[PDB]
């Protein structure tokens, strides 16, 4: 199991300065030696093979070349450390002790075992001792899927390669809205392009005014013949040069690895999107293709060592039966609680397909009915995603409680119906739920075997029933001026209610549908699910059912569709449709759907796993979200054959990902130290104690020259200690800063700053932070130009994550504290940026300030402290620590303050030129997110599964509503909005 | 014009065919199948809505039960009492999620100790294989002062597994008593949780703007 601290021992978080190893010879001997902790594992057996010839039996031991260490590591496995550079305290060792051995086996085969192991933080061998044929065909059959991506990586090798690593950051539109437009002079944008041109960096400077719509090739080919300038050729002697030498170079971003190694538009890349946008000069480094490609690990994936008569389901005549036999272990006080029963019900997701069957009541101390129990429900009329939810319950009649859950798939994967004797571990109640059964929890036995047992069995047929294949069910399935109503549900939010009136009018006129596309989420809630006849004509429907965008596939993918042809829809629409642009901004919600699945293999994970394979961007993200739940003992072990299948076939970034992991544990056990036993100690204390640390070498190593989690195209090079520091809250965050090691830093990043924080859940801000993105998105794709900032965010475990930090930027509280008056902020923007940038830096204001009153409002985090708004020096603002609020628990947070800027004079101003306009934009910007309620919806829905406070039910989510008002016309959201903005008007640390 | 999180609160362990109306944007919910079914109303053979809900009590489904809207200072008593057992309740699962990982993680460190003593175990068959031909050759030539190196280097191994094994089986006693210490917290859990289930719907109150 994973190990439950990130101690250099078990028990102890840092390892004093010396420590006494047991060293077990392979002659015999015992011998205890004194070892540096940060001394290396060549240094240790040097020191060992010296000292040894003092003990018997010494003319026996051999080279020590010939020779490894072996030892019991915190997750109670033995690894052999071939890398001998390892350093001790790095080891994660159980107890200070080493055994010396002969190494055996495959050498290779051994050390990536361990290096899979690392990153997912679980070793393999224990995926290897599994008993579950599901597992093991999974781990069998997903390597499939990595055949595949790495077939596919490898055609055209060169180039398919490095777009693997490097893949285009680039929209994905090419279209570009037409308040971008008049950014550019005239259709075209300046650009500089650079080379390197000796050992030293000799600089060169290209600025070309070229086409926005040129393609990187072209941007090339500009500079090749601002170079040929001085030369003196033919018109078609330039051409034959330049023609030949575009294909020789790479445009890269300066400051990062950002490469345009693709084929689309100069615009379409975001990073000179966004230079438009903001009015800044894009900076690109000229760069030889050989000298990338080069760099190229020339990678291969060669394959791990791991790789009865039936009847169809509608041939049996009977009802659903399940007989509650007797439970093992009940913990209660067998006083304050009289008798348990086990209440049951079969499920399709969340909708129950019949009246719910109790048992009898028993006495606590003999818990066992051993009692058949009648569902109301037909054996062919089951669907396929049917399943058992049941649980144990607790009585005062009067007071119902519930003990223990479990629910049990009534297929296999196999899609054989379960029969015979079966028993259960069930699970412990989630923290504020008081619902006698969980049908939205995990399927499944628990792993921990120290909990309630509840035995069952379930009846025995002549043959193995089986549920039929899909042409056997599509051979059995085979008015006027009501159109108004129709497109008039399909367009009403998915949580809206749909009358019994409604369902029986769309299942009448489902053959009409099949016109609107969009209405097949309405028409499936209308189904009924307990009829085989009903559900065998849905199926023929939605087999020839027209495509539809991927934004409305991904609702058929949450908790209400549980149907696999639903879902394989879906899939399907996301396989051809959905961009990887797309893709990446809702990978948050796509992971955590992988836990509405029944089973470990479908069409889902083997869509995001190619996905993930294919792209690195993709990957790297796809690896933390799925790590950083992986504490989680309801998922891990999905996420960790996941995570398995991944780390096997992604390559070289592998080694980067251990990297990174190895980085954040330090920073984990650092934080740990101070949170617990160095929490009483001063500010100096702590801070004497941290730059010491830092410094030694075993530090220094891991926490230099790696990728960002943020972002890895951002690479963190040698830290500046001087400017590290342990920040002023009660959970000890640590403020880090970097050099970047990225050969012209100068432009783009010479720092790259990030927070650590250690033991706040950052999942809601994930989220949060997520969702701000796509409001711009829409208001910038739709001509609304707000800008929002959502900043870096990732959750990389249990309430340990990282935060990207906003330079140049100022709380508002900050601008108060120094002074003071309204005018002292106004005062603030105006004496940073003077000239015709005050101008400019007035209209990012006004832009930032309506966005993030618009999106606050409708998001609920409204009536914000004023701590939690800062303010870019060029005059960008922004919301901050969306966790601080959501805990906690006036709409707008407009103030006075800000009403000045906006309007930059007189203060006495009701009305104003420049403020009727900022109104304007809220409206707009307001009425865009109401057009588009639909999308916001499904992600929120999506992140019920997530195990988050505040989203645990559809009720929660219901608050959106009422704030894009949709139940009402939209004239009147209007109305209803402008009434928040209007009644938004009017000792501060306390 | 009650709220959508209204409705099922008060459909919860009620038989099926309960019904009450609602005002809409009148709605006439139901529970069957375990659920809540909408049939709103269009405010029509019959003169009267009055008329026609009294026959059907009499898939068309029967009104069978019907929800009736009847049921100061003496419940700010309770409530007082609702913030003792919800501090306590709180508290008690603050002690079981520790308790739970602490658990967890004894039970890795026995694992550990297990593989650990299997390696010193073999580390004793490995020194009795090797030293048994030394240990001969000394006897021939009548050594003892180097048959004691051997044999002392024996007794720290032979003596360092013991160390192990009892700081093993002292770990494996400290787990039954936090294993119990963790099923009485649970039975303190549960036989308190059901009192804040029905000490809750006591919340239920009458609306005035004025707070306690
Ligand atoms: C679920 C939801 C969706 C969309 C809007 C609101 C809600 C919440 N439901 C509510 O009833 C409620 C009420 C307030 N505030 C009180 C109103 O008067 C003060 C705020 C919030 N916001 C969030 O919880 C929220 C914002 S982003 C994020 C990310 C992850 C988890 C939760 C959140 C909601
Ligand atoms: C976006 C963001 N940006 C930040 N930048 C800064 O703090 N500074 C930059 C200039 C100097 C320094 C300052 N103003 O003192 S912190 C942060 C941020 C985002 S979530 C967060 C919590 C840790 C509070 C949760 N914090």
């Amino acid at each position: 199991p994973p190990r439950p601290s990130s101690g250099e021992l078990w028990g102890i978080h840092l390892m004093p300065p010396r420590i006494l190893v047991e060293c077990l010879l392979p002659n015999g001997m015992i011998v205890t030696l004194e070892c540096l902790r940060e001394a290396t594992l060549i240094t240790i057996k040097h020191e060992l093979f010296k000292e040894a010839r003092k003990y018997p039996l010494h003319q026996l031991l051999q080279d020590e070349s010939s020779y490894i260490f072996v030892s019991v590591t915190q997750e109670a496995e033995r690894e052999e450390f071939f890398d001998e550079t390892r350093r001790l305290c790095d080891l994660r060792l159980f107890q200070p002790f080493l055994k010396v051995i002969e190494p055996v086996g495959n050498r290779e085969e051994k050390i990536l075992n361990r290096e899979i192991g690392f990153a997912i933080g679980m070793p393999v061998c224990e995926f290897d001792m599994v008993k579950d044929p599901e597992v093991q065909d999974f781990r069998r059959n997903i390597l499939n899927v990595c055949k595949e991506a790495v077939d596919l990586r490898d055609l055209n090798s060169p180039h398919s390669r490095a777009m693997y690593v490097y893949p285009p950051n680039v929209e994905s539109s090419p279209e570009l809205p037409k308040h971008i437009y008049n950014k550019l002079d005239k259709g075209q944008i300046i650009v500089v392009i650079w080379v390197i041109v000796s050992p030293n960096n000799d600089k060169q400077k290209y600025t070309l005014k070229i086409n926005h719509d040129c393609v990187p090739e072209q941007v090339i080919a500009e500079a090749i013949r601002k170079k040929t300038r001085s030369m003196l050729l033919s018109s078609e002697q330039l051409k034959l040069c330049v023609l030949e030498y575009q294909g020789k170079y790479i445009l890269k971003v300066c400051g990062c690895d950002e490469y345009f190694l693709e084929k689309y538009p100069l615009s379409q890349y975001k990073y000179i999107r966004s230079c438009i946008m903001l009015g800044r000069m894009p900076n690109l480094m000229l760069m030889a293709k050989e000298s990338l490609y080069s760099q190229l690990p020339m990678d291969c994936f060669t394959m791990p060592s791991y790789s009865t008569s039936t009847k169809s389901l509608w041939v049996i005549n009977s009802a659903l039966r399940i007989k509650i036999l007797c439970a093992t272990y009940v913990n209660v006080n067998i006083r304050d609680i009289d008798k348990i029963y086990v209440r049951t019900g079969i499920y399709h997701g969340g909708e129950p397909l019949c009246d719910n069957v109790n048992t009898q009541r028993v006495p606590c101390s003999n818990p066992r009915w051993n009692e058949w129990l009648n569902y109301d429900i037909y054996i062919p009329d089951l669907p396929r995603a049917a399943r058992l939810c049941l649980s144990i319950c607790s009585v005062k009649k009067e007071e119902h409680c519930p003990l223990a859950w479990g629910n049990i798939n009534l297929f296999d994967y196999t899609d054989t119906l379960v029969s015979g004797k079966m028993a259960l571990n069930l699970w412990p109640v989630p923290h504020g739920l008081e619902d006698l059964l969980n049908p939205i929890g995990v399927t499944g036995s628990n792993p921990n075997k120290e909990t309630p047992c509840l035995e069952l069995e379930f009846d025995w047929f002549s043959s193995v029933v089986k549920f039929p294949d899909m042409s056997v069910i599509e051979e059995h399935a085979n008015r006027e001026n009501d159109k108004e109503q129709l497109k008039a549900i399909s367009t009403r939010d998915p949580l809206s209610e749909i009358t019994e009136q409604e369902k029986d009018f769309l299942w009448s006129h489902r053959h009409y549908c099949v016109t609107i596309p969009e209405i097949l989420p309405k028409l499936l809630l209308s189904v009924k699910w307990n009829s085989r006849d009903e559900v065998a004509q849905m199926y023929c429907l939605v087999k020839d059912w027209p495509p539809i965008k991927p934004e409305q596939a991904m609702e058929l993918l949450d908790c209400n569709y549980p149907d696999p042809m639903v879902r394989g829809f879906a899939v399907r629409c996301l396989e051809k449709y959905l961009t990887d642009d797309k893709l990446s901004q809702y990978l948050i919600q796509l992971v955590q759907v992988l836990k509405y699945e029944q089973y470990l293999d479908n069409l889902l994970v083997r869509f995001l796993l190619k996905k993930a394979l294919t792209n690195q961007r993709i990957g790297h993200f796809f690896f933390w979200h799925l790590k950083s739940e992986m504490h989680n003992k309801t998922v891990s072990q999905r996420f960790g054959l996941l995570l398995e299948s991944y780390c096997r076939a992604c390559g070289m970034y592998l080694k980067h990902l251990n990297r990174q992991v190895e980085a954040m544990e330090k920073l984990i056990n650092l934080t740990d130290i101070l949170k617990q036993e160095k929490k009483d100690e001063t500010q100096k204390v702590q801070m004497k104690f941290l730059v010491e640390q830092m410094r030694r070498p075993d530090f220094m190593d891991a926490l230099q020259g790696f990728l960002s989690p943020l972002n890895p195209a951002h690479q963190l090079g040698n830290l500046r200690l001087e400017e590290c520091r342990i920040m002023s809250s009660a959970k000890r965050p640590l403020w880090l800063n970097w050099e970047n090691p990225d050969i012209m830093s100068e432009l783009l990043f010479q720092n790259n700053e990030i927070i650590f924080k250690n033991g706040d859940d950052l999942r809601q801000d994930m989220l949060t932070l997520q969702i701000i993105r796509i409001m711009e998105n829409i208001w910038q794709n739709q001509g609304l130009d707000l800008r929002m900032l959502p900043y870096g965010c990732l959750s990389i475990g249990d309430c340990v994550g990282l935060i990207e930090v906003v330079r140049n930027s100022h709380t508002i509280m900050q601008i108060q504290c120094k002074g003071g008056n309204s005018h002292t902020l106004h005062q603030w923007l105006k004496d940073k940026n003077k000239g015709e940038i005050y101008d400019a830096a007035i209209d990012l204001f006004t832009r930032s300030c309506a966005g993030y009153c618009v999106a606050t409002f409708i998001l609920g985090i409204g009536d914000r402290h004023n701590s939690n708004i800062m303010v870019k020096d060029d005059g960008q603002l922004f919301h901050i620590d969306f966790g601080h609020f959501l805990d906690h628990k006036v709409p707008f947070v407009l103030t006075q303050d800000f009403l000045i800027v906006i309007s930059k004079g007189a203060q006495e101003c009701t009305k104003t030129r420049e403020f009727e306009r900022f109104q304007e934009m809220c409206y707009k910007a307001y009425l865009a997110i109401r057009q588009h309620a639909n999308l916001f919806i499904n992600l929120f829905s999506m992140m019920l599964g997530s195990g988050m406070p505040e989203l645990q039910s559809f009720d929660d989510i219901a608050y959106i509503r009422k704030t894009l008002a949709l139940d009402k016309t939209e004239q009147e959201a209007l109305e209803y909005f402008m009434k928040q903005m209007n009644d938004a008007r009017h000792d501060w640390i306390f | 014009d009650i709220s959508r999180e209204e409705v099922n609160e008060k459909l919860r362990d009620t038989a099926d065919g309960t019904f009450l109306v609602r005002d809409a944007s009148y709605t006439l919910t139901l529970r069957k199948g375990g659920n809540n079914k909408l049939i709103k109303i269009f405010h029509l053979t019959f003169s009267s809505v009055v008329e026609l809900i009294n026959h059907y009590r009499n898939l068309d489904v029967k009104l069978l039960y019907p929800v009736s809207k009847y049921q100061g200072k003496k419940l700010h008593e309770y409530n007082t009492q609702f913030q003792e057992k919800s501090r306590e309740y709180d508290r008690l699962y603050e002690e079981y999620t520790r308790t739970s990982q602490e658990i967890q993680m004894k039970r890795t460190a026995i694992e550990a100790f297990n593989e650990t003593i299997k390696i010193f175990e073999e580390q004793c068959q490995t020194q009795e294989r090797y030293s048994k031909e030394y240990i001969e050759k000394f006897k021939r030539e009548g050594n003892e002062k180097e048959i004691q190196r051997i044999m002392h280097n024996y007794d720290k191994l032979k003596s360092r597994i013991s160390e192990i094994i009892d700081s093993r089986r002292r770990l494996e006693e400290d787990l039954k008593k936090q294993a119990a210490e963790y099923r009485e917290i649970d039975k303190r859990m549960n036989s308190i949780k059901p009192d804040l289930i029905q000490l809750r719907k006591t919340r239920d109150q009458y609306l005035m703007w004025l707070t306690q």
